[PDB]
């Protein structure tokens, strides 16, 4: 059986660590909800 | 019932299978997390209301309520709730999924599978989508998956 526990407010944090790139990708979305790359 | 971000847990012992957003009396998560199974909240039960495998989304108690969208220029924050860890905000500039049906924001952040369903936020604090359906390029990239209101 599945259950939920509260973990916090939905809020923006000004002191947030900043990371990660911003790649631009060609993709396709199939009927099962799976993304795949396209070339 | 209370607004906020929530762990989705399952039961020998408990495991965190995902994350979701409670807003306006509706619980929002990704289909692959719950497969639409009913959810326990305290002594109450949350019953599914809408779901779609292609969008990989599901809502409980009512229709999908989140409708803010990435503005295409600004940094966002993943409100990651990893298993065993305090909710934490990770700021990033999204990349882009270019598809035949239009462009989708995407975040190049890689957190444990039980983080699936964590909300992505804009600067105003609005949920612009959920984390955890994506592609690999060894690096995982998640779509910013938003439903329709």
């Amino acid at each position: 059986d599945m259950y939920i526990e509260r973990a916090g407010d939905i809020t923006w944090e000004k002191d947030a660590e900043v990371t990660g790139n911003s790649p631009r990708l060609d993709v396709a979305l199939d009927e099962s909800g799976d993304f795949s790359l396209v070339e | 019932t209370t607004d906020g971000v929530y762990r989705v847990m399952t039961r020998l012992g408990s495991t965190q299978v995902g994350v979701g957003v409670m807003q306006e009396g509706v619980f929002h998560t990704m289909w692959h997390v719950t497969k639409g199974a009913a959810l326990r909240s305290g002594e109450g039960r949350l019953d599914p209301y809408w779901g779609d495998v292609k969008q990989d989304l599901v809502s409980y108690c009512g229709p999908w309520k989140l409708d803010a969208a990435w503005d295409g220029l600004s940094e966002v924050q993943l409100l990651a709730v990893p298993p065993g860890e305090r909710a934490k905000n990770i700021q990033t500039l999204p990349g882009i999924f270019k598809t035949k049906d239009g462009d989708i924001g995407a975040v190049a952040l890689d957190y444990p599978a039980g983080t699936s369903g964590s909300p992505i936020l804009d600067k105003s604090g609005r949920v612009i989508g959920l984390y955890g359906n994506g592609v690999v390029i060894g690096s995982y990239v998640s779509a910013i998956t938003q439903g329709k209101r």
